[PDB]
RNA sequence: UUCAUCUAGACAGCCGGACGGUGGCCAUGGAAGUCGGAAUCCGCUAAGGAGUGUGUAACAACUCACCGGCCGAAUGAACUA
RNA sequence: AUAACGAGAUUCCCACUGUCCCUAUCUA
RNA sequence: GCAGUCAAGCGACAUUGCUAUGUCGGCUCUUCCUAUCAUACCGAAGCAGAAUUCGGUAAGCGUUGGAUUGUUCACCCACUAAUAGGGAACGUGAGCUGGGUUUAGACCGUCGUGAGACAGGUUAGUACCCUACUGAU
């Protein structure tokens, strides 16, 4: 577990997307915010200066795993073109023509088990199945419609926002067959999708984050 | 700016000013907003303040929930329908001028945000593009 | 804390601010030739600002200064024995009745004023209305003089919750516990070996598990004004009591006496998890606690709630223990599984 | 904060190297900043500047010893009323006591 | 209008003024004849402790100090204008801060006693040298285990003054590198002597010295000059 | 204009002394010349105030009144127009 | 000695609109 | 202010108890003053930071949108760095508005034998000359 932060935002996941074999992160501001994965991540993954339809909220407008990348149709063919430039071909990059272009937070997912807002065509849902090579199940985290911003997954685990019920906590983790803690990031924010950014060997949130937000994140992720 | 943008704001058409009302878009239980006055406007003789996509502004709610009635609490702008100015170089407007109710602090009272969001918009507040399902 | 408080001037300066702020802001200049409305508006203008001004500083003094009835029984018994409460319910008072009257003078001026007929009168009647208020603000002199001071001396003051985890650093001076303050938390505290080295309750943060915790450490306790600001906040604080006692000879005081104490501050202890910490150990070797002796801690020990802490200055080992012993009382007075879908094991990617 | 802090930084630290030096010579001006102003400081500050050295004098010098008509109805003709309780009805009463 | 203020105070001491110089003149007129030996003693710097010694460590006499000009126009300046039998030469004698002691037991034993009289004394000697870290009360003198760590608030004077170059970083004065104070055999400079004056280091000795003694029956200076 | 000290030494400046009973009686945890109350004397001086202020928690030390010398001729206070 | 009705006096709601934000253009 | 208190001078400073009978207002416009609300530069304040008080020069700029008064009386919401006080016949009727004041009609209350009046409330009401300035031969 480390801390961070944007220019001035602690919402790390906004700003930047990471997984177990590449990361993204904004290009406005300044080098600090890419240098803090550098420290943790350094050489071993890409990391590329990336924009999504000219805005630097690139971690909620894209999803994807160690497999493949998903960007939606604001994207331009500048982007796609640095995107698959700056990442190797084992990690699959595919425009998405969904109605939703919110895909980081439409879309919570990890390498094996995705979960999709129900709206979602099921043209979209085969597209990302087959992409990310992951089973897409429709759920939503006790009312929570948008996956992809109250829920946050890996390999080792998950965690959700405060709210979730107990039935739940219980159904998202059978269907995903990972471990979830119900709990808060960034000093008691609920939004724990876009508050930080996890993989299954590095979390990295926001400079607001409590010990006992870290220790929990740490111990659900199994990161030591 | 008032507290909660991430960058500076960039100069669009003045859609809404004093008075005007502007649809809801999260599920507060809120269906109508009127706007009462704009954060970060500077008043000038005879001009109304006026906000715009992206901006915070104070409103009283009028139709919907009537817990919500009386009383002002800060609101963002998600939808300008006024054609603005983008640097990509489209002059795009949207269907319906729409906003969101939020603490001063950013915090989006709704946990989703319904319908399109201007970019504009989703871009300057990261809680607004985190509960906001559409982009653009 | 209450450094919100800006500053409280005194009676003289007060008046002099006050008027100057009038006399430059409203207008000041009137002709006889002028309509009587016209000098009739000017002077209840000038009475009415002049009233306002007053009235709005005293506010800040009302307002600003924590009304000390029953703030908390810890802060309210800090606050009567630092600021004498009588006195300063009293200066409160005062001051409230001198606002009172402040207004009740514009408020009858301005009704007086308006039936004037020459510039003289109106000139006059607007001369008395002044000389009220500066007269009113200058019997005030001595209240504002002790806010003054009560307000530079509360803007200083430690911050604590009472209701927070903590333990306070107790005992005779001289033992030593000023050093287990510095080193226990980061926090600057002289060290100087004569038994009245801390004037007040210095606080210092630390961390244990997770959760936030800061030590206490008390003036000296041997009534003194200083003696009884930590015996209140012993009886209201829910923190736990740190007994530090000297078993050396650096201590003019025997060491029956520092047990004898203990014994008599027992009542307020018992309540409250109880340590009791030996200190000095580096140049003891408390074995040599001869058993002619060594009943001064059986006595000690009659009590099962209490236990003695061989410390030089273990240091970890005492904040470790006092932590969990706090615990202890708190606790009482206080993940999902995936089931695996499957026999097939699915490793993370590292 | 806590406790006289500044006291007791001084203690640790001190003042500047050259404060002491800085505060003689500040209180040896004093003489000339005072003689400057009272030449200088025109308008109502001069007033209240004599004033406070006038009393300062006096502090020394106590210290030395060690050991209607009006107009009723539309219209400015009807001069009847007068100015100066059960008060008279007012289309009876000529002169008017004010409350 | 330009003019020099006064820093006076209402102190509740006043001066002598010039009633106090006559009567002593007129005192040491008398004493010159009440006693029979006389001396000019030089006391230029004694301690007022060593003094009041003095005047009680002998028999009935009488020590009389004050002005030099005051005792020069008592004895007189002038062998015309002289009070007594030569005392014009006695006065001539009378060089600087000079005083009489007017005693009759036997001129040997004066002189003997003032030769014998020896105490401590400022300098107004044995090179000295500050210890290379924290500066005690009394500088390095004696072992830092037995004394104290000098007290802060005469930091100022040592750096303005003394001319050290002191620093403060926990506060207890401490030094840069050891700083050398004295020399070997030399009268110390003002800012040396107030040095070590401030340390208490009186490693110099004083003994009272007489230029010349006088007798009433000898009608001549005794010419008699011992330290 | 009048006092007040002046070549047996006026003021500026330099430096030395500025003492013991006594760390005076009360309150004190400390308060020793100084956070405070009433007091304010004895012994020796050329002089030295139970101490004018700075001051370390006390001390201490520094420094004021006062005195000693070297500096060598007017200076200092108030008032008047 | 109170229904209808009114170029009667005043208050409010929907639509509305250059009265205004902020003015711009045209025709004789 | 009333009634005292002592006392440098010929009574200063300090000191003792309580204590609307008028119509002016608003939209635009230009200029001027500082007794500085905000902005520049500084000093003193228990200024540890942050925030804040006062004081010194400095008028260039900025000093608002609204619930609401015909209003003279004058109170609140919000933005903004702040929303400071005044003058130019308390500028601005051949600039506008007549909003309010004030003719001829009419309704209600008092008095008056009466005609009528009001202590009063309501209703409806009639520059093409010279110079200055802006442009231009
Ligand atoms: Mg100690």
């Amino acid at each position: 577990a480390t801390r961070t932060q944007f220019e001035n935002s602690n919402e790390i996941g906004v700003f930047s997307k990471l997984t177990n074999t590449y990361c993204l992160v904004a290009v406005g501001g300044s080098e600090n915010f890419y240098s803090a994965f550098e420290a943790e991540l350094g050489d071993a993954i890409p990391i590329v200066h990336t924009t999504i339809a000219g805005t630097r909220i690139i971690g909620r407008m894209t999803a994807g795993n160690r497999r493949g990348l998903l960007v939606p149709t604001q994207t331009t063919d500048q982007e796609l073109q640095h995107l698959r430039n700056s990442l190797p071909d084992s990690v699959k990059i595919q425009r998405v023509e969904e109605r939703l272009s919110a895909l980081g937070n439409v879309i919570c997912c990890n390498d094996y088990v995705a979960l999709v807002h129900p709206d979602i065509d099921r043209e979209t849902e085969e597209l990302i199945s087959d992409v990310l090579g992951v089973e897409v199940f429709r759920q939503t985290i006790s009312g929570n419609i948008l996956v992809g911003s109250y829920c946050s997954l890996s390999n080792q685990g998950g965690l959700v926002h405060p709210q979730t019920s107990v039935q739940d906590q219980e159904e998202l983790s059978s269907l995903l067959q990972v471990p979830l803690v119900a709990g808060t990031v960034n000093r008691g924010s609920s939004v724990v999708g876009a508050g930080m950014v996890v993989n299954d060997y590095l979390a990295v949130t926001g400079l607001d984050t409590t010990a006992p937000e870290l220790s929990v994140i740490e111990s659900i992720f199994r990161l030591q | 700016s008032g507290n909660g943008a991430q960058g500076t704001k960039f100069r669009i058409s003045l859609g809404l000013p004093v008075g005007a009302i502007m649809n809801c878009a999260d599920n507060s239980g809120a269906r109508n907003l009127y706007i009462i006055a704009v954060k970060g406007s500077g008043s000038r003789l005879n001009r109304l303040p006026a906000a715009s996509l992206g901006d915070m502004v104070m409103a009283t709610v009028k139709k919907g929930k009537p817990e919500l009635r009386k009383k002002v609490m800060p609101a963002i702008v998600v939808r300008q329908a006024k054609s603005w100015r983008r640097r990509d170089g489209v002059f795009l407007y949207f269907e319906d001028n729409a906003g969101v109710i939020a603490n001063p602090k950013g915090e989006m009272k709704g946990s989703a945000i319904t319908g399109p969001v201007g970019k504009e918009c989703a871009d300057l507040w990261p809680r607004v593009a985190s509960n906001s399902g559409v982009v653009v | 804390s209450w450094k919100d408080i800006p500053t409280v001037a005194p009676a003289n300066d007060l008046l002099d601010i006050v008027l100057n702020r009038t006399q430059r802001k409203t207008p000041t200049v009137i002709r006889p030739g002028f309509k009587i409305t016209r000098i009739r508006a000017f002077y209840m203008r000038k009475v009415k600002y002049t009233g306002e001004g007053f009235v709005e500083k005293f506010e800040d003094i009302l307002k600003g200064f924590p009304n000390i009835n029953d703030v908390h029984p810890f802060h309210r018994d800090l606050m009567d024995t630092l600021y004498e409460k009588n006195h300063y319910k009293i200066s409160l008072a005062a001051i409230s009745r001198a606002k009172s009257l402040v207004e009740q003078v514009a408020r009858d001026y301005v009704r007086l004023l308006k039936f004037g007929q020459s510039l003289f009168q109106c000139k006059q009647l607007k001369r008395a209305a002044l000389g009220r208020m500066a007269t009113i603000v200058k019997k005030l002199r001595d209240p504002l003089a002790y806010l003054e001071q009560v307000r530079q001396h509360i803007g200083r003051l430690p911050s604590i919750d009472p209701n927070t985890r903590t333990l306070l650093i107790c005992g005779y001076p001289n033992v030593g516990k000023s050093s287990f303050l510095r080193c226990i938390t980061k926090s600057d505290v002289d060290v100087q070996p004569y038994a009245f080295t801390t004037k007040s309750l210095y606080v210092g943060h630390f961390d244990y598990k997770y959760l936030r915790f800061q030590a206490i450490d008390t003036p000296g306790i041997l009534m003194n004004n200083i003696e009884m600001q930590s015996i209140y906040a012993i009886a209201h604080l829910r923190s736990c009591v740190l007994y530090f006692m000297d078993l050396s000879e650096q201590c003019g005081f025997t060491i029956e006496a520092q047990v004898k104490l203990f014994h008599s501050i027992k009542p307020l202890f018992a309540n409250k998890s109880v340590m009791v910490v030996i200190n000095k150990t580096d140049i003891i070797r408390p074995e040599d606690l001869d058993e002619e002796r060594a009943q001064l801690l059986e006595s000690v020990k009659e009590v099962p709630g209490v236990e003695i802490m061989t410390s030089s200055c273990n240091v970890m080992e005492v904040r470790n223990k006092a932590c969990e012993k706090l615990l202890a009382s708190r606790i009482e007075n206080k993940v999902a599984q995936p089931q695996a879908r499957d026999d097939v094991k699915r490793t993370p990617f590292i | 904060p806590q406790n006289d802090y500044i006291e007791r930084h001084i203690k640790q630290h001190g003042k500047r190297l050259d404060h002491e030096e800085r505060k003689r010579k500040r209180e040896a001006r004093e003489s000339h900043k005072i003689s400057e102003r009272a030449q200088k400081l025109t308008g109502w500050k001069g007033k209240q500047f004599a004033k406070k050295r006038y009393a300062e004098k006096v502090s020394m010098r106590k210290k030395i010893k060690a050991h209607k008509v009006i107009k009723t109805g539309k219209s400015r003709s009807k001069s009847w009323k007068r100015m100066i309780f059960t008060r008279r009805p007012v289309k009876m009463e000529r002169i008017i006591r004010p409350s | 209008r330009s003019k020099r203020s006064k820093l006076v105070t209402l102190a509740q001491t006043d001066k002598k003024g010039r009633e106090n110089k006559e009567r002593i003149f007129d005192e040491v007129r008398e004493a010159l004849d009440t006693y029979r030996y006389v001396w000019v003693l030089h006391l230029d710097d004694v301690r007022t402790p060593v003094l009041q010694e003095i005047r009680t460590s002998w028999a009935g006499s009488k020590l009389i100090m004050g002005k030099r000009k005051v005792l020069q126009k008592a004895l007189g300046e002038k062998r015309e204008e002289e009070y007594k039998e030569n005392l014009y030469q006695l006065s001539k004698l009378c060089s600087g801060v000079t005083g009489l002691l007017f005693t009759d037991e036997d001129v040997n034993t004066v002189k003997e006693y003032f030769k014998s009289y020896v105490r401590s004394d400022y300098s107004r000697p044995l090179t000295f040298t500050i210890p290379e870290g924290i500066v005690y009360s009394r500088g390095g003198q004696i072992p830092a285990e037995e004394d104290v760590p000098m007290i802060h608030s005469l930091e100022p004077t040592m750096r303005n003054k003394f001319e050290i170059p002191t620093k403060i970083k926990a506060g207890k004065i401490t030094i840069d590198s050891p700083y050398l104070v004295c020399t070997e055999g030399e009268k110390l400079d003002v800012r040396q002597a107030l040095i070590l004056k401030q340390f208490g280091i009186a490693a110099s000795e004083f003994k009272v010295k007489v230029s010349a003694y006088y007798d009433n029956d000898s009608s001549t200076v005794e010419s008699t000059n011992i330290n």
